[PDB]
């Protein structure tokens, strides 16, 4: 009665200040009915909720669209920061349909020269959804592949109702031999949280280069809404923030300086992260008899956790989820919630 | 590992292990000790070959009697997949138990592959390799190296330096495949061909082809060291049957002809010479006058010209060939035997002689006489071997007609001559075929299958394990049909007997277009095609039945769409051409986009290649193979196969090419991570479910019967889609990969019983 992913063992490292770009297929066999519109409308469809997913979860990581049509790489959204461009580049493609044949080869190397540009700490990182059953590739790839490497380009692909070697070699190779990133779903459910699944950082063990001090500051708020003005839309801006050096204005954001030249991030940002950072042990079921604890929730507050002995009932699940390290009981959705929305693990949190 | 057999450490080289093998194992070691023949059913889809090999290094080692052992290959691929296999196996030996081993054993596959000298490497035809690197290092060539050395003495130059070196004792210790050997010897400068045939007397263990074996007069050189009664091994040999037919034999005429020239060739080299140099001629002569001249009619160290088409140098006599002694004599009554065939050769119809029905026919045409028949190839031996010829190309033909005297002096009763006045696929025009063949296998096979009780055949597709005991009658021990453990499906088994319009498709019907199947087969080809990644092939029956299929297939609008999925290479007839198709297709498997191959289950591709994940997805067998397309080859041969062997055709017929049928499979998987579809394509397999190696028919299970294609696309869909998942349970696996020294020790513990 239990599915846990066991140990929460980065242990210690994970990728935070990512840069993923975002590459869909766009072809006819995208155009094929295993998904209602088709897969491609449900891709596009479970495509925009991983924006704000994603940038929930990763306000302080750029990322960029491509598609794959006519057996060409078309980028559709320079990697930037703000969702909402990204998020309507979207619905503008949702609309308009895949033509020709899909060319990995075009993608990745599109992809490679748009990573070049960003920072040595900030995870350079590609995603796939590929659709069809073979490629068109305009020029070599397995040559292609090892210049990914030499880039430290990890790549995640999330095949479709198959498996094609070069891709499963691809990610193989790309995460240092070390593979899981060929998923290919069997289910559409499954597509909703592999999804989310790419939505947090990824080591596993790793190689340790010079992980440097990041340079960064901090803005502050506006009051005079009249006085509206701006310096990186240069529109009248009713009122934002302020560069801590560079002292100029700001359209609301984590944005770069777009007078200096730095990251510039509240702290929230930071604490999005945390979580992330030191996750908790699961909440262990209890024992059918040995449990004996109060008659009530502890972090929610629901009087059962058993059934009060009723034959089949009672003995068949001590719905007592329950946390080891503060070793205080807990709710069912609480635990399932505890988990899953804030961590911060109350028991565990006093004492 | 290194666990017990109730005997013996198992230096096993692969941690995880596979329960079978032990089975597999444990029985040949109980058939090692007690002899017996006793073949196996091993799904070569695991390692049978380090199953095998596992136990007979440490058989080899552990015991102290068998010092040798013999293990007979059905092709240099074979050779090289097993080569590597052993020096990894004997490599991981070194590794984990020191060394005290002092074992080398390797593998002679012919002159072509191992001329290492440029010149005749790059001359094509074996004969021809044969007879340069005769023509190197060659008894008169030799001697025309050492006695007269001239600018006419051509030569590998290795088999000098190689004699200079090599032939004391062998190079350290190497089991060297031809990736190891083909360098190594270039370095020392060597053409191994010679390595091994001076090291022919070293050896403890030896792989070849099964001619080599069985091939009399390459299977000549047989040495008690090389043979005495050491250890037999018997891969893939399926097919062995067919190879025993070897003894085939049939006569172009035209190429006949050209030998008449040859032999006037041979009247006036004979002629001219005994003009000239007579005295050692009548000395050969008084090298014949004394008998049978065991000297120098058997041991010649680079000279014998002719091969022994007879048996292992054993079916011959002593009593000289008469008046034949003298070459005169012996040439001309040569020129009564060609003109006879020559008379022979335009008979109106079709024709079938035995021999002794023929024999006295021969004398009855011209008073010829056996004994002398077969003393003919020995004594065209020598008469060449006395007069160092520029060419063979005219001579193979002459010393073909000396073998088939010697042939047709040597057996009967179990083997015919036939002449069908022709070819009939473009009959009525002069190619008369005077095709003299072997009917039994079993004869062949019985010398060396009379030598050592040691005797162990297995192919990845026996089914079914009688055919072979009965053709060849041989006393068998044990023979086990393996079913292959899978805790998951691991590869899929279909059969098509009808379409979506539930047309049954067949291929029995003709060698023609009964418009309904092939349109239909287009529709099955295709949408396969759609749906697998890269990695694909399917068989035909013949060739030219392929053709057709193609040919109407281009002209439909099929093969275009199927062209927007995949690549397709078609399978040729010449090999070169095969071979380079091959590898790219290869490429585009392991490639990204995807490819397709087609080609034919009799074809030389369904003998040698294999298949692994990338390289095959799934499979297709386009109808049931048969081969009556042909003559009374097969039915004269089934008249002493039925007449003896309570045989009939269909038995041979079913069976043979389900023989064949799966026969393409077993190459479709590797590794037990691999897996793939394999579907079938004709009605009759419903029928057939019945003649499957064991494994397979487990494999296969009774919904898929007789499946249209709508219900098989929809299993392969899945399948597809379900296995290409991480399927990695990785707990249950105990069972079927045997916890390493521990479930063996457990399980086997537990399997005490
Ligand atoms: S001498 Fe050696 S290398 Fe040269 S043709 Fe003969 S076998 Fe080959
Ligand atoms: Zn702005
Ligand atoms: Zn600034
Ligand atoms: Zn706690």
């Amino acid at each position: 009665k239990k599915r846990t992913a066991k140990k929460n063992i980065t242990p210690y490292q994970r990728g935070i200040i990512r840069s993923l770009i975002l590459t869909l297929d766009c072809s006819e066999a995208m155009l094929e009915k295993d998904l209602r519109p088709n897969r491609h409308a449900m891709i596009i469809q479970y495509a925009i909720d991983f924006v704000h997913e994603f940038f929930d979860q990763n306000p302080i990581s750029q990322m960029g669209i491509i598609i794959m049509r006519n057996g060409l790489a078309q980028l559709v959204s320079q990697v930037s920061g703000n969702p909402q461009d990204h998020i309507d580049a979207l619905k503008s493609i949702r609309k308009q349909e895949p033509k020709g044949n899909p060319s990995l080869q075009n993608a990745l190397e599109m992809a490679r020269g748009l990573l070049l540009p960003v920072p040595a700490h900030c995870t350079r990182e590609v995603l796939i959804v590929f659709g069809s059953l073979s490629t068109t590739d305009p020029g070599d790839i397995h040559q292609t592949i090892d210049s990914l490497v030499s880039e430290k380009i990890r790549v995640k692909v999330l095949g479709l109702s198959a498996q094609v070697a070069i891709c499963k070699e691809l990610c193989k190779a790309t995460n240092y031999g070390d593979e899981s990133f060929y998923k290919i779903l069997l289910d559409e459910t499954h597509l909703k949280e592999l999804f989310n699944e790419a939505v947090t950082p990824l080591p596993v063990n790793k190689i340790n280069k010079g992980f440097t001090l990041v340079k960064m500051g901090f803005p502050t708020r506006i009051f005079e809404d009249t006085p509206t003005f701006c310096s990186c839309h240069s529109k009248l801006v009713y009122g934002g923030y302020f560069c801590p050096n560079c002292h100029s204005k700001v359209c609301s954001l984590p944005t770069v300086c777009p007078c200096c030249d730095l990251m510039l991030i509240l702290s929230t940002h930071l604490a999005r992260s945390y979580h992330h950072l030191m996750p908790l042990k699961t909440f262990a079921e209890v024992p059918t008899t040995e449990k004996f604890r109060s008659e009530d929730c502890f972090s929610c507050q629901s009087r059962f956790p058993x059934x009060x002995x009723x034959x089949x009932x009672x003995x068949x699940x001590x719905s007592r989820y329950r946390c080891e390290d503060c070793k205080q009981e807990f709710c069912v959705d609480c635990d399932v919630f505890i988990h899953e929305i804030l961590h911060n693990c109350p028991g565990c949190e006093s004492k | 590992m290194k666990f017990y057999i109730d005997d013996l450490p198992v230096l096993f080289p692969y941690p995880k292990i596979y329960p079978e093998q032990y089975n597999y194992m444990c029985d040949i070691k109980k058939t090692l000790d007690v002899g017996g023949n006793s073949i196996l059913e091993m799904p070569s889809g695991t390692g049978k070959t380090v199953s095998l090999l596992s136990l007979t290094i440490a058989y080899q080692m552990h015991y102290p009697e068998h010092r040798k052992i013999i293990y007979c290959s059905r092709t240099m691929s074979e050779i090289e997949k097993a080569l590597v296999e052993l020096e990894n196996l004997m490599d991981y030996r070194t590794k984990e138990l020191g060394y005290q081993e002092d074992f080398r054993g390797l593998g002679l596959t012919s002159r072509k592959n191992l001329c290492l000298h440029p010149e005749v490497s790059k001359e094509r035809k074996g004969t021809v390799v044969d007879e340069k690197c005769r023509r190197m290092t060659n008894g008169q060539a030799k001697r025309k190296l050492e006695e007269d050395p001239e600018a006419n003495v051509e030569l590998c130059e290795y088999h000098e330096n190689l004699y200079n070196i090599e032939v004391e004792d062998y190079l350290p210790k190497g089991v060297f495949s031809f990736e190891k050997l083909l360098k190594y010897c270039e370095e020392k400068t060597l053409c191994p061909y010679f390595i091994v045939r001076r090291m022919i007397s070293l050896c403890n263990i030896i792989i070849y082809s099964y001619h080599y074996l069985l091939d009399p007069k390459i299977a000549e050189r047989v040495s008690n060291e090389v043979s005495k009664d050491s250890i037999v091994i018997f891969d893939e040999a399926h097919n062995i049957d067919n190879v025993c037919i070897s003894l085939s034999l049939d006569l172009t005429t035209d190429a006949l002809r050209r030998a008449t020239r040859g032999a006037n060739a041979l009247d006036e080299r004979i002629s001219e010479v005994r003009k000239v140099d007579s005295q050692k001629l009548q000395d050969e002569y008084e090298k014949l006058v004394q008998g049978l001249h065991s000297a120098d009619i058997l041991t010649d160290q680079e000279e014998p010209f002719v091969e022994t088409p007879v048996l292992p140098q054993d079916l011959l006599t002593e009593a000289i060939p008469g008046n034949i002694r003298r070459a005169e004599h012996f040439v001309s009554f040569l020129k009564r035997l060609i003109e006879y065939l020559k008379t022979r050769m335009k008979v109106l119809h079709v024709i079938s002689e035995t021999p002794k029905s023929f024999l006295q026919h021969l004398k009855q045409l011209t008073f010829i006489e056996r004994k002398p028949l077969r003393f003919c190839s020995e004594r065209l031996s020598l008469l060449v071997r006395t007069l160092e010829v520029t060419e063979v190309e005219d001579f193979t033909a002459l010393k073909d007609i000396a073998t088939f005297a010697t042939l047709i002096s040597t057996y009967e009763e179990g083997f015919l001559l036939i002449i069908e006045p022709y070819e009939i696929e473009n009959a009525a025009v002069p190619n008369p075929i005077m095709r003299f063949t072997c009917l039994d296998a079993s004869i062949a096979i019985k010398p060396v299958f009379e030598r050592f009780s040691s005797v162990i055949i297995t192919s990845g597709t026996i089914s079914p394990l009688d055919m072979y005991p009965r053709m060849l009658n041989f006393k068998t021990v044990l023979q086990k049909s393996y079913a292959m453990t899978l805790a998951k499906k691991s590869f899929l088994p279909m059969i098509i007997t009808k379409g979506s319009d539930q047309v049954a498709i067949s291929s029995r019907f003709e060698i023609r277009n009964d418009p309904s199947i092939v349109r239909n087969y287009g529709s099955m080809l295709v949408e396969f095609a759609k749906i697998t990644p890269d990695g694909m092939v399917v068989f035909f029956p013949s060739y030219l039945y392929m053709e057709s299929i193609v040919s109407m297939w281009q002209t439909m609008g099929i093969l275009d769409e199927v062209w927007k999925h995949k690549l397709i290479l078609v399978e040729t007839p010449d090999a070169q051409e095969t071979s380079l198709a091959l590898e790219t297709y290869r490429k585009a498997c392991s490639n990204g986009r995807g490819a397709i191959l087609l080609s034919v289950a009799r074809g030389k591709v369904s003998e040698g290649i294999d298949f692994d994940h990338q390289y095959g997805r799934t499979v297709l067998m386009i109808g049931i193979p048969f081969q009556y397309t042909e003559s009374r080859i097969l039915k004269a041969r089934l008249e002493f196969m039925r007449e003896n062997y309570r045989i009939r055709e269909n038995d041979f017929l079913s069976f043979d090419a389900m023989r064949h049928a799966a026969q393409c499979l077993g190459r479709v998987l590797r590794g037990k991570d691999d897996y793939g579809v394999m579907v079938l394509a004709d009605r009759r397999f419903s029928r057939k479910r019945s003649q499957l190696p064991k494994w397979i028919a487990q494999g296969l299970s009774d919904a898929d019967l007789n499946l249209s294609t709508d219900m098989a696309i929809s299993n392969t869909k899945q399948f597809l889609r379900t296995m290409a998942q991480p399927t990695d349970p990785k707990d249950q696996e105990g069972v079927s990969v045997w916890s390493y020294e521990d479930l063996i020790k457990h399980q086997n513990s537990r399997k005490d019983q």
